RNA sequence: AAAAAAAAAA
C-alpha cells in the first residue's frame, strides 16, 4: 500500500498518510490493547503429550 | 593477604579503620589507584 | 539505606512499619503474618518490605568525622 | 566437537552418537533445560556473536 | 557440616575426610562425573552408566558473578545471558559501605537499593543480598501510546518523585602545590584580580581564605573550586617597569561546565613530596528522567521515552498504578520466558510474602507449580490482571500481564551524554574542532 | 570535523511525522541558524536581537557586512543592534528548521534524512517511528548526531533532495525503507479484523487523530439498532486518493 | 538539565489566552477551542456532557502532545444553535451535576456518621 | 440533552478509607473523578528546608527528600491558606506556609531514632500523622514506634533544620498526593463485555460481583450503559477521605468556573 | 584569618593560619577535613 | 546403614550446605592471597638462593 | 596541552 500510495499520489501525500496511520492506531491501541504473557507460552496438555 | 594489616581482622576492627568488612581486598594500592592484575592464558610449559 | 517514607506504586506511608515489621519478624511471626499485621494487605506494599535492606546500621558503625 | 576424548562432556560416555550428547535438545525454554543442553545452547550461542 | 556454624568442622576438614577432590580439567577425560544421586539410584535395566567416580554438588555454579545473578537463567537465551553478564557490571547500587570516606573519581549511590525477591541461592555469598544494585518494581506488559515502542520503558512520575531510582553521582577532583626548588611556586590561596594575570570569567567568591572552598556551598556552571596561584617568571624588564602589573597568574583548578551539585567533602593532607594535596568530592542529584537507560536482570535494556504522571496511565481494579511500562514486542525476539517466569514468582512471593528461589536446573520450581499457588491468593492464575485506561478510564479490551520484577539502571544517562556545539576552539597545527 | 553539529540519545516519539525531529532546548540554544536580515522579517529579527541570549527564542551573533562580529552576551551596546538590509543574525533554532539527521554506522544512502525542527523541552531526540528501520535505530542507548545549515541554499537543497517523504522508495530493490512496525502492525492487523465492531464514542475518539480528514463523516455499516462503524470503514479515511490493490 | 519546570502543568504563561476559539472552514457552524495547561479531564467532561445534546453533530477532544499540556475541541452543530452556546450549556450541566454529587455525598457523609 | 441525576450508597466508612457506589452517571463522571482525587487534590506538605546541622551520614537533598514526603494534618488549613505565587507577602507569611523546626543532638551509646515527633509544629493545629498514634494507650500490639522515622543517629551527630510546608496538589508533586490508592471499578461481572476473557473460569470473581457459583460471566446486554461505579478511596494520612472527596469536587468547581469565566470574558469578540 | 579543621583520628579542632604543614598537633596526623560552612544555602524537598 | 543415604530434598540441602561451608572458608578472592602468599614466601627466597 | 595505554556504549 505505502508503494503504490507513493507513485500514484506523490511523496507529500504519502509521507502525511504515514502518520497518519500511526496516531491512529495507537490512539485505537489505547481502547483495545495488547499484552503477551505467560499464559501465551502454554498450550493444551494434549498437545504437550 | 596475610602481610598485611587488615590480616585477619574482625568487622569491627575493620569498621575502626573505615574500612569495609565486605570488601575482599585481591587488588594493589599504586600511588592511590586501586590495580587489580588479571590472570594471563598461556600454553603448558614442559608438554608435548 | 534506609525505609521509604511512601510507597512508590501506591502513596500508602511506610516509614513507621520498618521497626515493627523486624519486631514482629525477630519473636516468631513468619514474613507473611508480619505483613498481614502491619495492615498492608496489598502486595504492592509488601514488596516494599519483603525486599528492603538497612544499609544504614552498617553506616552508623563507622566513627563520624566530628566528634 | 568432541572436546574431550571421544565425549562432548564428562557427564557422557565415550562413543556415543546419542541426541543427549550430540546437541539436540528435547526440553522447552518453558519446562526449562538440562545442565548439558544448556552449554550446548551456550555452545551455539557463542557462534553467532 | 551443620556444627561448624557452632565451632569448627570447616571445609579443609571436609577435604580431609575423604570425600572431596579436587579434580582439574585434565583428569576429566578419565573420571565419570553425574548430575545428581537420582542418575546414582537407576536401576541396571535402563542405566546409562554403572561405574560412577564422581558427582557435581550443583550444576548452578558453573557459572561466573554477573552471570549467575540472573533469575532462571536456563529459560533464557545464552547471547542474552551473555548481554547481561555485559552489563551487570554497569549497574547502579552501593558498590561498598565505606564510601563516605574513600576517594573515587566517578562514583554512584542509589538512594533505595534494593534485593532480589526472586533470588537464587548463589548472591547469599556474593554479598548481593547485603550489597545490592537495582530495584524491585512493579511492572505490566501492554502498549501504552507507542511510546514505548523498540525496546524503550516508560516510568510514572509519581514514583519518581517519590524516589524511585533517584541516585547521587560523585565526582572528585584534586590539586597539589609544587615547592621544588627550581621551578615556579604556585601557592593555595583566594586569587586577586590585580594580582594575577589572564583570570578565567568565573565566580571567585565562593572561595575561602586558603583558596579552598568549604563543604555544603552549591556549585554551578563554570564555578571555581581551587584557587591556586603560580608566581610568575623572572621577567624583569629595565625597558619598562610599569608593564609588570601582575606577579603571579591563576592555574586554577574549575568545575565541568555542564554539571551542577552541592560540595560534599573536601580534603587536605601532604602527598608523597610533602606539599600541599587537595581532594574534593562533589555530590549531584541524579534523577530518572527521559532517555535515561535501564535495564532488566534478562538482558531487556532500554531508555526512557517519556513520563506519565498517575492520573494519565493505566490502573488496575485495585488501584494499581505500575511503576514502569514496558514492550511486549521485545519479549519473544530477545527470547525471555524467564522474566516471565520471573513476574510471576515475584508475583506469588510478594503476595504470599517469601523470598522466591530462581535456581537454575532445580525440579521443585515450576510454572505450574507457581501458577497453583497464585490461584489461591484471589489471583489470575496465569498473572494477568485487568487494568482501565487512565485518560477515559475504560475496561483494556485484552488482558494484561503485570507483577513486580527487578530493575537495573545503567550509567549511560543522557546528561553525560548530550553535547552541542556552534563554534569554540581550533587546533593548533590543522584548525579542526577538538575531541570529546 | 564539522563546527556547527550535536549528538545525544534518541527516544521514540510517535505523534511527530517523519518529515519532523524533536530538538532539545539547550542544543537549539547552542546551536544557531545564520539568518540573512530582510525588510519582509526586519521587525522579527529585531525583537529577535532585543532578546538576545538570554531568552529563547533568540540569536547571539550579528555578522555584518564588513565580517564584523558583534557578540550578545557581555551587554551589548545599543548603537550596536542596528539591522540594515542584508546583515547577518545567527538566531536561535525555531520551529521547521530543515535539518540534517544521522546515526552512525552510515551503511547506505537511507541512513541520513533531512526533518524540520519541533522544540520540545526534554533532553533527548524525538522522532517518529518508521525512522526506525532506513536508520536501524534500536533506542538502547543510541547515540546520534544532527547537523545545521548554514546557508539557506543548502537548506534549500536539504528541502528538495535530503527530506524524507522524497527518498522513501530505494533505489536498491525498488522497495521502501520505512513500514509500519511493532504494536502498530500489530493493531492495524488486530483492527482490521471482521468482528472488530466499534462504536460512534470510539470512531469519534479516533476522527481527530486525521488532519488531512475533509469534515464528512462516513455511513455507519450498522444503522440499527445501534450506529456502529467498523475497522476497514475507519482505515477508509486515513488512506487518500485512488489506491486500488 | 532540560528538564522543564513542574508548576507549568497548570499555570498559564505571560499574555497566555487560556481559550483559543478558531473557525472551522471545512463545513459550516463548525469551531475548534484551544484549551491549554490541563488535561483529559476537562476535555474528557465537557465531551461527555456535550454527547448527551441531540442538537450537536460534532464534538471532540484531541490532545496533540503528552508534553504539551494543551487540548483542543472541534464542535459543530445544526444550523440553529452555536457550538459556544452548546459548550456553555455543556459545562453549566457539568456544574449542576456534580453541584448535585456535592450535596448528595454531604447527606450521605451526615446521615453515615450519624448512623453509627 | 440535560444533566444526570445521580445517587449514592456508602457501604464502608472509617478513618483513612471509604468505600461507596456512585448510580446513574457517566463514565468520565467516575474517571475524572478518580483523576481529581489522586493529583488536583490540594493539601499542605513540606517544601522550603534550610539545614543548619548535617553532621549525620546521609547527604542534605536526600534528608529533604525524606522529609518532604511526610503527611501533615491539613484538613482545616488547606482551605484557607493561599498559594506563594498567590500572596503578596515575600518572606513566606502564616496565612502562606506553616513553619516547622527540628533539632535533634544525639549524645547516648545508642541508637537515637529521630522521628516526626521530634518535628516541632509552629501552628497548633498542623501536626504530623502520627498524633492520631501517640493517643493509643491500649497498646496492646507489643511496639510503641508507630511514628514515621526519620533518621537514625549515632553519639557525636546531630541535626538541626527548619522547614515551611506549602500549599499544594499531586500533579505538581507527589509528595502532594492525599491518598494512597483509589480503587475504581465498573461492570464485575463483564456484562458489556468491554473486556474479553478467552477463559473466564480461571478469573477469581470480583467483591461487588453478583453471580453466583457456577456462573462466570454475566450474560451480554449491548443495550447497557456504564452508571454503576465502586470506589474505595483510601487516606495517605494527610486528609480524612471525605474532606479528599468534598476538596475533589471544589477543586473542580474551580476549574470549571474558571472555563466559564473565561469563556464569558473571550465571547465578547 | 586563622580558621580550623579536623583531624582524621582525634576528631579535634585543630586551628592554623594557612600556610602552616598539614599535621596534627595532637597525635600528628596528616588526614584532615575542612568544617562544613555556616552558610545557609536552600534546599527544595521535591 | 541406609540411614547414612541422603534423601532427594535432603541433598540439595545438604549440598547447598556445603558449598555455604567452601564459600565461608575459602571465599572468592582465594586464588590472589594464595598466588601473593606463594610469591611472597617461597618466590623471593628462591630468587635470593 | 600533546602522545600512549586501559575500560566501555552503539
Ligand atoms: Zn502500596
Ligand atoms: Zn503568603
Ligand atoms: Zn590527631
Amino acid at each position: 500500500l505505502l508503494h503504490i500510495c507513493f507513485l500514484e499520489l506523490g511523496h507529500d501525500i504519502a509521507g502525511r498518510f504515514y502518520g497518519n496511520i500511526q496516531t491512529v492506531i495507537n490512539n485505537w491501541l489505547l481502547f483495545e490493547g495488547h499484552s503477551i504473557g505467560i499464559g501465551d507460552t502454554i498450550a493444551d496438555p494434549q498437545t504437550y503429550n | 593477604s596475610t602481610y598485611c594489616l587488615l590480616s585477619q581482622l574482625t568487622d569491627r576492627d575493620l569498621t575502626e579503620l573505615n574500612e569495609c568488612p565486605l570488601d575482599p581486598g585481591g587488588y594493589f594500592i599504586i600511588n592511590g589507584s586501586e590495580k587489580v592484575l588479571i590472570a594471563q592464558e598461556k600454553m603448558a610449559t614442559n608438554t608435548v | 539505606m534506609i525505609i521509604p517514607i511512601r510507597c512508590f506504586t501506591c502513596g500508602k506511608v511506610i516509614g513507621n512499619k520498618w521497626e515493627s515489621y523486624l519486631g514482629l519478624l525477630q519473636a516468631e511471626y513468619t514474613e507473611g503474618d508480619a505483613l498481614d499485621a502491619l495492615g498492608l494487605k496489598r502486595y504492592c506494599c509488601r514488596r516494599m518490605l519483603l525486599g528492603h535492606v538497612d544499609l544504614i546500621e552498617k553506616l552508623l558503625n563507622y566513627a563520624p568525622l566530628e566528634k | 566437537p568432541y572436546g574431550f576424548r571421544k565425549r562432548t562432556l564428562p557427564h557422557f560416555i565415550k562413543d556415543d552418537y546419542g541426541p543427549e550428547s550430540r546437541g539436540f535438545v528435547e526440553n522447552s525454554y518453558l519446562a526449562g533445560l538440562t545442565p548439558s543442553e544448556f552449554y550446548f545452547h551456550a555452545m551455539g550461542g557463542r557462534e553467532g556473536l | 557440616l551443620k556444627e561448624r556454624d557452632y565451632n569448627n568442622y570447616s571445609w579443609q576438614v571436609l577435604v580431609a575426610s575423604g570425600v572431596v577432590e579436587y579434580i582439574d580439567t585434565l583428569e576429566e577425560e578419565t573420571v565419570m562425573i553425574a548430575m545428581s544421586p537420582y542418575d546414582l539410584k537407576q536401576d541396571k535395566d535402563y542405566a546409562y552408566c554403572t561405574t560412577y567416580t564422581h558427582c557435581e554438588i550443583h550444576p548452578a555454579m558453573i557459572l561466573g558473578v554477573c552471570a549467575s545473578i540472573i533469575p532462571f537463567p536456563d529459560h533464557n537465551q545464552s547471547p542474552r545471558n551473555t548481554y547481561q553478564s555485559a552489563m551487570g557490571k554497569q549497574a547502579m547500587g552501593v558498590y561498598i559501605t565505606n564510601f563516605h570516606v574513600r576517594m573515587d573519581t566517578l562514583a554512584h549511590v542509589l538512594y533505595y537499593p534494593m534485593k532480589p525477591l526472586v533470588t537464587t541461592r548463589s548472591m547469599e555469598y556474593l554479598r548481593f543480598r547485603e550489597l545490592p544494585a537495582g530495584i524491585n518494581s512493579i511492572v505490566a506488559i501492554l502498549c501504552y501510546t507507542g511510546y514505548n515502542q523498540e525496546d524503550s520503558v516508560i516510568l510514572n512520575a509519581s514514583a519518581v518523585e517519590r524516589g524511585f531510582f533517584r541516585s547521587v553521582f560523585y565526582r572528585s577532583y584534586k590539586d597539589s602545590e609544587n615547592k621544588r626548588v627550581g621551578d615556579q611556586e604556585e601557592n593555595f590561596e583566594k586569587p586577586h584580580r590585580g594580582t594575577c594575570q589572564g583570570m578565567r570569567n568565573a565566580h571567585y567568591d565562593k572561595l575561602d581564605d586558603d583558596g579552598i572552598i568549604a563543604p555544603g556551598i552549591r556549585v554551578s556552571g563554570d564555578d571555581v573550586v581551587i584557587g591556586k596561584t603560580i608566581t610568575l617568571p623572572e621577567n624583569d624588564d629595565e625597558l619598562d617597569s610599569n608593564t609588570k602589573r601582575f606577579s603571579k597568574r591563576d592555574a586554577s583548578t574549575f568545575l565541568r561546565n555542564s554539571e551542577t551539585g552541592i560540595v560534599d567533602q573536601v580534603m587536605l593532607t601532604l602527598n608523597s613530596e610533602g606539599y600541599k594535596f587537595c581532594k574534593i568530592r562533589v555530590r549531584s542529584v541524579r534523577i530518572p528522567q527521559i532517555g535515561d537507560k535501564f535495564a532488566s536482570r534478562h538482558g531487556q535494556k532500554g531508555t526512557c521515552g517519556i513520563q506519565y504522571r498517575q492520573e494519565d496511565m493505566a490502573f488496575t481494579c485495585e488501584g494499581l498504578a505500575p511503576d514502569i511500562i514496558i514492550n511486549p514486542h521485545a519479549i519473544p525476539s530477545r527470547m525471555t520466558i524467564g522474566h516471565l517466569i520471573e513476574c510471576l514468582q515475584g508475583k506469588l512471593g510478594s503476595n504470599k510474602g517469601e523470598i522466591g528461589d530462581a535456581t537454575p536446573f532445580n525440579d521443585a520450581v515450576n510454572v505450574q507449580k507457581i501458577s497453583t499457588f497464585l490461584q489461591e491468593y484471589g489471583y489470575h492464575l496465569r498473572g494477568n490482571e485487568v487494568m482501565y485506561n487512565g485518560h477515559t478510564g475504560r475496561k483494556i479490551n485484552a488482558q494484561v500481564f503485570l507483577g513486580p520484577t527487578y530493575y537495573q539502571r545503567l550509567k549511560h544517562m543522557v546528561d553525560d551524554k548530550i553535547h552541542s556545539r556552534a563554534r569554540g576552539p581550533v587546533q593548533i597545527l590543522v584548525r579542526q574542532p577538538m575531541e570529546g | 570535523r564539522v563546527d556547527f553539529s550535536a549528538r545525544t540519545v534518541i527516544t521514540p516519539d510517535p505523534n511527530l511525522r517523519i518529515d519532523q525531529v524533536g530538538v532539545p532546548r539547550s542544543i537549539a540554544q547552542n546551536l544557531t541558524f545564520p539568518e540573512l536580515v530582510t525588510p519582509f522579517n526586519i521587525d522579527r529579527m529585531q525583537e529577535l536581537v532585543r532578546r538576545g541570549n538570554s531568552q529563547y527564542p533568540g540569536a547571539k551573533y550579528i555578522v555584518r557586512d564588513n565580517g564584523e562580529r558583534i557578540d550578545l552576551r557581555f551587554h551589548p551596546k545599543s548603537s550596536d543592534l542596528h539591522l540594515q538590509c542584508g546583515y547577518k543574525v545567527e538566531r536561535h533554532l525555531r520551529d521547521d528548521d530543515l535539518v540534517i539527521f544521522n546515526r552512525q554506522p552510515t551503511l547506505h544512502k537511507m541512513s541520513m534524512m533531512g526533518h524540520r525542527v519541533k522544540v520540545l523541552p526534554w533532553s533527548t531526540f524525538r522522532m517518529n517511528l518508521s525512522c526506525t528501520s532506513p536508520y536501524n535505530a534500536d533506542f538502547d542507548g543510541d547515540e546520534m548526531n544532527l547537523h545545521v545549515p548554514q546557508s539557506m541554499e543548502t537548506r534549500a537543497e536539504v528541502e528538495n533532495i535530503h527530506i524524507t517523504p522524497r527518498q522513501i522508495i530505494t533505489p536498491q530493490a525498488n522497495k521502501p525503507v520505512m513500514g509500519i512496525v511493532q504494536d502498530t502492525l500489530t493493531a492495524v492487523r488486530k483492527m482490521t479484523k471482521r468482528d472488530v465492531f466499534i462504536t460512534r464514542e470510539q470512531v469519534m475518539n479516533l476522527l481527530m487523530f486525521l488532519p488531512t480528514w475533509d469534515a464528512k463523516m462516513p455511513q455507519p455499516c450498522i444503522l440499527k439498532p445501534r450506529p456502529l462503524w467498523t475497522g476497514k470503514q475507519i482505515f477508509s479515511l486515513i488512506i487518500p486518493g485512488n489506491v486500488n490493490m | 538539565m532540560n528538564a522543564p519546570p513542574t508548576f507549568e502543568s497548570f499555570l498559564l504563561y505571560e499574555g497566555e489566552k487560556k481559550i483559543i476559539k478558531e473557525l472551522d472552514t471545512k463545513v459550516t457552524n463548525a469551531a475548534i477551542f484551544t484549551i491549554n495547561k490541563e488535561d483529559h479531564t476537562l476535555g474528557n467532561m465537557i465531551r461527555n456532557q456535550l454527547l448527551k445534546d441531540p442538537n450537536v453533530l460534532f464534538a471532540g477532544y484531541k490532545v496533540p502532545h503528552p508534553l504539551e499540556h494543551k487540548f483542543v475541541i472541534r464542535i459543530q452543530t445544526t444550523a440553529d444553535y452555536s457550538p459556544q452556546e452548546a459548550f456553555m450549556n455543556a459545562i453549566t450541566d457539568l456544574l449542576a451535576e456534580l453541584s448535585l454529587f456535592e450535596e448528595r455525598f454531604k447527606d450521605a457523609i451526615k446521615e453515615k456518621k450519624e448512623g453509627g | 440533552p440535560y444533566a444526570n441525576q445521580p445517587s449514592v450508597q456508602i457501604t464502608e466508612l472509617t478513618d483513612d478509607n471509604v468505600k461507596f457506589v456512585l448510580e446513574d452517571t457517566e463514565l468520565s463522571v467516575a474517571n475524572s473523578l478518580r483523576r481529581v482525587f489522586i493529583a488536583e487534590t490540594p493539601t499542605l506538605a513540606i517544601d522550603w528546608v534550610q539545614l543548619e546541622a548535617n553532621s549525620t551520614v546521609l547527604s542534605d537533598e536526600f534528608l529533604a527528600h525524606r522529609i518532604g514526603l511526610i503527611p501533615l494534618i491539613s484538613d482545616d488549613v488547606v482551605e484557607r491558606l493561599q498559594y506563594t505565587r498567590d500572596c503578596i507577602c515575600l518572606d513566606f507569611c502564616p496565612e502562606c506556609s506553616v513553619e516547622f523546626t527540628l533539632d535533634v543532638k544525639c549524645s547516648e551509646e545508642q541508637t537515637r531514632h529521630v522521628t516526626t515527633a521530634d518535628l516541632k509544629s509552629s501552628n497548633a493545629k498542623v501536626l504530623p500523622v502520627t498524633s492520631r498514634n501517640q493517643g493509643e494507650e491500649d497498646n496492646e500490639y507489643g511496639e510503641s514506634n508507630d511514628e514515621i522515622l526519620i533518621i537514625k543517629l549515632r553519639k557525636g551527630q546531630e541535626l538541626k533544620l527548619r522547614a515551611y510546608a506549602k500549599k499544594g496538589f499531586g500533579k505538581e508533586h507527589a509528595k502532594w498526593n492525599p491518598t494512597a490508592g483509589v480503587c475504581f471499578e465498573y461492570d464485575p461481572d463483564n456484562s458489556m463485555r468491554h473486556t474479553l476473557y478467552p477463559k473466564p473460569d480461571e478469573w477469581p470473581k470480583s467483591e461487588h460481583t453478583e453471580l453466583e457459583d457456577d456462573q462466570y460471566e454475566a450474560p451480554y446486554n449491548w443495550e447497557a450503559k456504564p452508571n454503576k461505579f465502586f470506589f474505595n478511596v483510601e487516606s495517605a494520612g494527610a486528609l480524612k477521605p471525605e474532606n479528599i472527596v468534598v476538596m475533589g469536587v471544589q477543586v473542580l468547581k474551580n476549574k470549571l468556573s474558571n472555563l466559564q469565566t473565561q469563556l464569558s470574558h473571550e465571547s465578547q469578540n | 584569618t586563622a580558621m580550623t579543621y579536623i583531624c582524621g583520628e582525634c576528631h579535634h579542632e585543630n586551628e592554623m593560619r594557612p600556610r602552616d604543614p598539614i599535621r596534627c598537633r595532637e597525635c600528628g596526623y596528616r588526614i584532615m577535613y575542612k568544617k562544613r560552612t555556616k552558610r545557609l544555602v536552600v534546599f527544595d524537598a521535591r | 546403614e541406609n540411614a547414612e543415604e541422603i534423601s532427594h530434598e535432603l541433598w540439595q540441602e545438604a549440598c547447598w550446605i556445603v558449598i555455604n561451608a567452601y564459600f565461608d572458608e575459602k571465599g572468592l578472592v582465594r586464588q590472589q592471597l594464595d598466588s601473593f602468599d606463594e610469591f611472597i614466601q617461597m618466590s623471593v627466597q628462591r630468587i635470593v638462593e
